[PDB]
């Protein structure tokens, strides 16, 4: 997770000798793998131009990570004082996640040293002007090598208090009002008193079939912070985007749907999760007026296809869904949860009530900028049929199910 | 209108007194007295020095400028504007004149303040000399010849212009940057919380916030008094944070307050952070290792949430130290700012009824409550207030009064806590509820049916604002809306703070003004006692505006003050016709003249018993045990001043008090160029000399213009032997130089008696005089008394054991000796008790070097005589033997009982930490007794 | 990590797992061997150890200054609670001996707190000159 230390040292500007490393833990780490800490000096003491910033340079096999700080005040030799606390890294990781670290506590040490001279007065010598640096350096190497936390009290009112974090991707703006969102998670329990009130209130709602519309309409929320509350939810990694279920939809296999076959638990989930958990209703209804196998399933997932609505799926395969008391929205919800489906989206490109300016307005720029069924369909607050009547009426057009 | 090209040409301050002057014989088109534009410009915007447009008044030559000036035809006065124009000499530049000034009033001249004390109705005074006059930018002003004032903004049509002109209509803004700055450091569970970078938010608030804010300070030189107090409210249940229901306050809830940095100048920066850090480290082992009886002590307690916490009881422990307008008066500081720093996002849940007494004396006194925030900001408008209503319904709003600041590509602005520390194993938090069942209609018999009615339903479905709801947004109209009526004319806020405007635009409606109002009405006359001295009745009516803006009134001019005194010419400053408008939250003053002389006042006055009793736990700077407070925060409140009482005596008294202080003058060394003019014949001689210069000090009409001894006072009582005063009275003139316009009246207290063991007691006595010309008689004063080796300080009139009960942040502690004469066996005599029975603590006290302050006290006494004693200022209402030091930083006070109460002098402002340590010393308290019995036996 | 020294109970596993200690059932399937989870400090626990008297009692020491002493009967709250409010924890050891004599180390001070004493310790050995690193107790001596 997190990379360890190679080595910490504290460089200061002596007045008379220039840049020099005054303690270093492990001792005598940077001359026994080669590291020459005169080779690159004028680095980790620059000019004041590139001081007070986040320094991160390669040297050989090792990164250097370093915040050089300079202090500019008459009491010190040579009308400034310069440091700097100085960490290394190998070259084959990522830094990212220790370099906060580093920044504070350079920023902390300029606050002490413009405070009350802390490091100035720390080297026991008269010539920079006109608590235990080794003990603090073993401190913070081995706190952050072995519990990447540190609480090292340095006075009677500082402690360094370091605790490193993971650098996580930031989420998409690909989140629309047609997207339902998938609780990865149970999410009432993980409500403290620090939730954002517009969070907690999409919590309720967030059943896998709602779309981010109805979760809003039913939260009585604007759907534009429902969908940063969203957004906030995939930075957390707890909750994936998926579509909404309707019998109108095409849903054809994918690539992963021999991970059906090659995966020792997922068709004895798939059994415990389509099936009714009593003899329902639906396995009695007609067309029109044992737990069920794991090759059932498999048989039933090959048999979508591209072009072929759910609704001629279902209709042709109707008695081993019967028979087998086999929720095709549960099947349908854990053959997108597993990734060997995927939904092929329609597409009504161009060449009844009277419908209202806003909504034809609406109907014209999602019709202008090429959008889907379902987006059309959550805009308007009407079935696909209803539209395409609309559509018919306005002029003709064609249907891709990507 | 035609440009005027002329030259330029400078002068010396020796030859005349204005700015910019012309010649009225070279342009005898431009009227005396107009405003004429400046600029050096050939119709080009020629880099910077191309476009300067600066503002004058159109004035002639002198005598002495017309016999010397030849050449030049514009002679502007050296140093600032000739800094500004940057120009040399006989440069050509250009005239114009504007006959229009109402359409060229500038919006907005800020002007900044330091180091000096400057009431409102001064501000108004001001700004009453500053109509028709046209000032630029970083122009020195003067007040007085001795208030200084650097103006560091002008404001037109929401552009920042170099120059601009102050009329009628003109806002002009009056920031100090001598104030006094409050910080109250809102102690949870969420200090110690990781903000999504990594970093524990008080680490931000002393590594990023307190030093970049000191540096800030002093970068502007700055003179403050910072005053900062840990904020704790602590959670004495086991419930769990997550059980708890938005909109309810903890019903089980300790809360503590502990005073970090009492009011200290910020130039002991280093000292401030050093104790703020130490007391931060310090306040976990105070507050959560509790002590328990059975001699042990167990670490218990937890802090409260932030939304959770005792906000509304930081503000009203905020507002407890401008409850009594006429308190001690700060000098040196002008502007009381209030910070708040939490570390969560604008979201409380607070009380309704708290919520209310908390707006309702908000908008009644002069603070400024600029919360910051040391997380991210949120997705809901901020700040936001939960609360539930009497039927337990949830509601939002946002407090006017509360301004909310963040300390600092997507950046995570919701915080969830237990996935970013990772806190829910993976194991316990999979999900248990899926996807639903597909349950059926009980009206569908096929299967296609139930696709079909599947498809055709697969896409159905006045101290706050009331927000319906925090997931949906406001309008950009509502969102401008969100500022103080109060306030509505006003970084800048944190560095700089600004006092109370001295306008506000707005008033009640007609409908409102006869809902909930009722009427009273005043007639005040002058008396020909005070018409001997220079006062019509226009210096009396403004300095009852100056009361008035000292109590927070402001003066209404606007729109909807002009149309509601139409249903029955609007004022701002100072004819005969004055008719203007004070509003405060409580009630409203109309004030009418005339020339008949009547001012005619009408007053139209406009919840504190359905809130619970609250009595916190306060620790101060010197204490180390949490004790009970002195003042209930809640309760205390700005009440309604009896105004009659106040125009009374104007014109010329039990519970009534005006502005006032005591200063104490002390023997303390004598300059070597003093002794060659006893040392106690030199002390006296100038406490001599004092006097007659306070007696020299007489008001004066303009008709008539044209014992000492040692010992206890008991003893000298009854020596040389109804009331018998010991004080005399005197109205003293506060300036004799004549700088302000109006009368500084001031009364004056001196004791008729002295010893060099007593304290001298100097009073004074104002109501409308201006607290510069008081500050520098008491300058002169002390440079007097300094000469003839005294020293002048400057003492709280309240008494030791009072300041708890008035000021929560002052520091106040109870000192407990460990030897006590009446128990301890070693030092016991009933013929010594009987004679001296605090000889022990007086003999402390003595050998500290704390002179005594109240010398008519019965607990030193022997015997009584002189039934009734009186000062002239009234009875001493003393409770205790208050104590002095020497050097006057610190107060002692000895009870009754023996206990010692102990507290700084604050305003004046090592040795309290070693009077606290021998007063708690075995071995210095019994050898300090030992040489007291030495001295009694010997 | 610490093996459970309870003869009665060999499938017990006590791991710490940033700011919580998870107890691992081995007679459970390895996709869920967690048991239960003990949700203390606020930061990391740094170390664990077991009562040797009482082989179901824990005390774990972390990095937010806190040291937490637990019950396997009950594993959802600590029964005891103490603290040094200045410095980080880096060990805690119980007493072979005395069974309710546990002491902890704390930067450059070594506490040793009484079980029936609550947060105040019987005595803070402070002679260490740099930061304390481990801590023992011996197997014989009740005070050494």
């Amino acid at each position: 997770g997190f990379v360890p230390i190679h080595t910490i040292f504290y460089s200061v500007f002596h007045p008379t000798e220039g840049s020099k490393i005054k303690y270093e833990f492990p001792p005598n780490n940077l001359k026994n793998h080669g590291i020459n800490f005169n080779t690159f000096k004028n680095y980790i003491i620059p000019k004041p131009i590139l001081c007070h910033k986040l320094i991160t340079f390669k040297y050989g096999t090792y990164r250097i990570v370093c915040y050089p700080v300079t202090i500019n005040s008459p009491i010190y030799a040579r009308n400034f004082f310069s440091f700097n606390f100085v960490f290394v890294f190998p070259y084959d990781c990522e830094t990212s996640p220790y370099e906060p670290a580093i920044t504070r506590l350079g920023k902390m040490f300029k606050v002490l040293e413009e405070q009350n001279q802390l490091l100035s007065k720390s080297e026991r010598d008269p010539v920079f002007f006109d608590f235990s640096i080794q003990d603090l350096l073993m401190r913070i190497f081995q706190d952050l090598n072995n519990y990447s936390e540190c609480l090292i009290p340095i006075d009677e009112g500082n402690a360094v208090d370091i605790k490193i974090f993971p650098l996580l991707r930031p989420p998409t703006t690909c989140v629309s009002l047609e997207d339902v969102p998938l609780s990865s998670v149970n999410l009432k329990k993980i409500i403290d008193v620090n939730w954002d009130p517009t969070m907690m209130s999409i919590v309720p709602y967030i059943d896998g079939l709602n779309s981010i519309a109805k979760i809003s309409k039913l939260s009585n929320s604007d759907p534009g912070l429902v969908i940063e509350c969203i957004r906030h939810l995939i930075y957390y990694k707890c909750v994936t985007l998926s579509d909404i279920f309707q019998f109108s939809n095409i849903y054809a296999p994918s690539s992963l749907i021999r991970n059906f076959l090659t995966d020792p638990l997922m068709a004895s989930d798939c059994q415990s999760y389509v099936t009714f958990p009593e003899v329902s209703k639906i396995s009695n209804l007609p067309l029109n007026k044992f737990l069920p196998t794991r090759s059932c399933l498999f048989d039933l997932y090959r048999s979508l296809s591209q072009g072929q609505t759910l609704k001629t799926w279902y209709e042709s395969k109707y008695m081993i869904l019967k028979e087998n008391n086999i929720d095709i929205r549960r099947f349908i919800t854990f053959g997108l949860e597993k990734r060997i489906i995927y939904r092929c989206y329609s597409f009504p490109v161009m060449i009844m009530p009277k419908l209202s300016d806003e909504e034809e307005g609406i109907l014209e720029e999602s019709i202008r900028n090429a959008e889907t069924f379902d987006k059309i369909c959550v805009l308007l607050s009407k079935p696909k049929l209803e539209v395409e009547s609309y559509l018919n009426e306005l002029g003709e057009f064609k249907v891709i199910n990507s | 209108i035609k440009a005027y090209q002329a030259e330029l040409g400078y002068h010396e301050s020796r030859f005349s007194e204005n700015l910019v002057m012309l010649n009225l014989v070279e342009f005898p088109d431009i009227k005396p007295g107009d405003l004429v534009e400046l600029k050096t410009y050939h119709k080009n915007p020629s880099a910077s020095n191309g476009d300067k447009k600066i503002y004058f008044i159109a004035k002639d030559f002198d005598g002495e400028t017309k016999r010397r000036a030849k050449t030049s035809n514009v002679s502007i006065l050296s140093g600032q504007l000739q800094t500004l124009l940057d120009l040399p000499s006989r440069s050509r530049i250009w005239i114009k004149l504007k006959p229009n000034k109402f359409d060229l009033q500038a919006d907005v001249v800020e002007f900044n303040i330091k180091d000096c004390l400057l009431n409102r109705g001064d501000m108004w005074v001001l700004s009453s000399k500053l109509v028709d006059t046209c000032v630029f930018m970083d122009q020195r002003l003067a007040f007085l010849d001795s208030i200084r004032g650097t103006i560091k903004g002008i404001y037109r049509n929401g552009k920042k212009i170099v120059s601009g002109y102050i009329g009628e209509q003109t806002r002009i803004i009056f920031r100090s940057e001598s104030a006094r700055l409050i910080f109250l450091i809102q102690i949870t569970d969420e200090m110690w919380n990781f903000e999504e970078t990594g970093e524990q938010l008080f680490q931000k608030m002393v590594n990023s916030f307190f030093p970049k804010i000191f540096k800030k300070w002093k970068d502007v030189d700055t003179h403050h008094t910072i005053t900062i107090a840990f904020a704790i409210s602590m959670d004495l249940s086991d419930t769990s944070f997550k059980d708890l229901t938005p909109g309810e306050s903890l019903k089980n809830s300790q809360d503590y307050f502990r005073i970090v940095v009492d009011q200290v100048s910020i130039i002991h920066w280093v000292d401030i952070m050093e104790t703020l850090r130490e007391e931060f480290m310090e306040i976990r082992k105070d507050l959560l290792n509790k002590q328990t009886d059975k001699g042990y002590s167990v670490a218990n307690g937890r802090f409260s949430p932030v939304i959770k916490s005792n906000f509304l009881e930081l503000v009203n422990f905020a507002t407890t130290i401008l409850t009594d307008p006429f308190k001690q008066l700060d000098l040196r500081h002008t502007t009381t700012h209030v910070m708040i720093i939490s570390p969560g996002s604008g979201l409380f849940d607070v009380d309704y009824s708290l919520l209310r007494l908390t707006g309702k004396k908000l908008l009644s006194l002069e603070m400024t409550m600029d919360l910051i925030c040391l997380s991210k900001a949120p997705l809901h408008i901020v700040p936001l207030f939960r609360y539930r209503d009497f039927e337990n319904k949830l509601h939002h709003c946002v407090p006017l009064w509360l301004s909310v600041f963040f300390w600092n590509e997507w950046t995570p602005r919701c915080k969830i806590y237990d996935l970013q520390m990772m806190g829910i194993t993976e194991n316990e938090l999979i999900r248990e509820v899926d996807v639903e069942y597909l349950q059926l209609n009980k009206k569908v018999k096929s299967l296609s049916e139930f696709m079909n009615d599947y498809d055709k339903n697969a896409f159905e479905v006045e101290t706050w604002v009331d927000i319906k709801s925090p997931s949906i947004p406001v309008s950009s109209e509502f969102a401008n809306e969100l500022l103080p009526i109060r306030w509505k004319d006003v970084w800048r806020s944190f560095t700089t703070p600004a006092e109370l405007p001295i306008t506000i635009s707005d008033f009640p409606s007609k409908d409102d003004f006869d809902r909930n109002f009722i009427f009273r009405n005043h007639s005040v006359t002058l008396n020909t006692d005070q018409e001997q001295y220079n006062q019509t009745y226009k210096d009396l009516l403004r300095d009852m505006i100056y009361m008035r803006l000292l109590t927070g009134f402001q003066i209404c001019v606007g729109r909807q003050v002009e149309k509601i005194e139409l249903s029955r010419v609007v004022n701002k400053y100072l004819n005969d016709a004055f008719k203007l408008y004070l509003m405060i939250d409580s009630e409203i003053h109309r004030i009418t003249c005339s020339s008949s002389g009547i001012i005619d006042v009408e007053r139209y006055l406009r919840l504190f018993d359905q809130v619970p009793s609250y009595i916190p736990l306060v620790k101060t700077r010197y204490e180390s045990s949490f004790r009970d407070a002195m003042i209930d925060p809640l309760h205390v409140k700005r009440e309604s001043l009896n105004w009659n009482q106040i125009d009374q005596v104007l014109a010329g008294d039990r519970k009534w008090h005006g502005f006032r202080a005591k200063y104490v003058v002390l023997p303390t060394d004598i300059p070597p160029n003093t002794y060659s003019m006893n040392p106690e014949e030199i002390r006296v001689e100038g406490l001599r000399r004092l006097i007659g210069s306070i007696t020299r000090s007489r008001l004066r009409t303009e008709k008539e213009k044209k014992m000492f001894y040692t010992g206890p006072l008991y003893n000298f009582i009854n020596e040389q032997q109804p009331i018998l005063m010991l004080s005399n009275s005197l109205v003293i003139d506060v300036d004799p130089a004549g700088k302000s316009s109006k009368q500084e009246s001031c009364t004056v207290h001196y004791d008729r008696v002295h010893n060099p063991d007593h304290c001298f007691h100097i009073r004074l006595e104002w109501l409308t005089t201006t607290p510069k010309l008081i500050d520098d008689l008491v300058g002169n004063w002390s440079r007097l008394c300094e000469r003839y080796g005294l020293k002048m300080i400057e003492i709280p009139w309240e008494e030791l054991c009072t300041i708890p009960s008035v000021n929560p942040f002052h520091s106040f502690v109870e000192i407990k000796l460990a030897i006590n004469p009446w128990e301890d066996p070693e030092f016991k005599d009933r013929e010594l008790f009987a004679k001296s029975k605090f000889y022990y603590h007086v003999y402390l006290l003595k050998a500290s070097g704390f002179l005594l302050d109240n010398r008519a006290s019965k607990f030193l006494q022997n015997q009584d005589i002189e039934f009734d004693i009186m000062y002239s200022w009234g009875k001493p209402q003393f409770k205790y033997v208050q104590y002095i030091h020497h050097t006057g930083a610190y107060v002692a006070e000895l009870r009754e009982n023996g206990c010692l109460f102990l507290a700084p002098n604050n305003i004046y402002i090592k040795v309290i930490l070693n009077f606290k340590s021998t007063c708690l010393d075995y071995q210095k308290l019994r050898s300090i007794f030992l040489d007291a019995k030495e001295m009694w036996i010997t | 990590v610490q093996w459970s020294p309870h003869p009665a109970k060999p499938y017990w596993i006590v791991s710490t797992s940033n700011q919580k200690a998870i107890i691992w059932n081995l007679a459970k399937s390895s996709s869920n061997a967690i048991e239960f989870v003990l949700h203390g400090h606020s930061r990391a626990i740094t170390d664990i150890n077991f009562n040797p008297q009482h082989p179901d009692v824990l005390a774990t020491c972390s990095v937010d200054t806190y040291v937490h002493a637990w019950d396997m009967r009950s594993p959802h709250r600590p029964f005891y609670s103490t603290s040094s409010w200045r410095s980080a924890a880096s060990q805690v050891k119980w007493n072979y001996k005395d069974p309710n004599v546990l002491a902890s180390s704390h930067g450059n001070d070594i506490f040793v707190w009484d079980l029936r004493k609550g947060s105040t310790p019987l005595c803070s050995l402070k002679g260490h000159v740099s930061s304390v690193n481990s801590i023992d107790f011996n197997r014989f001596k009740y005070s050494e």
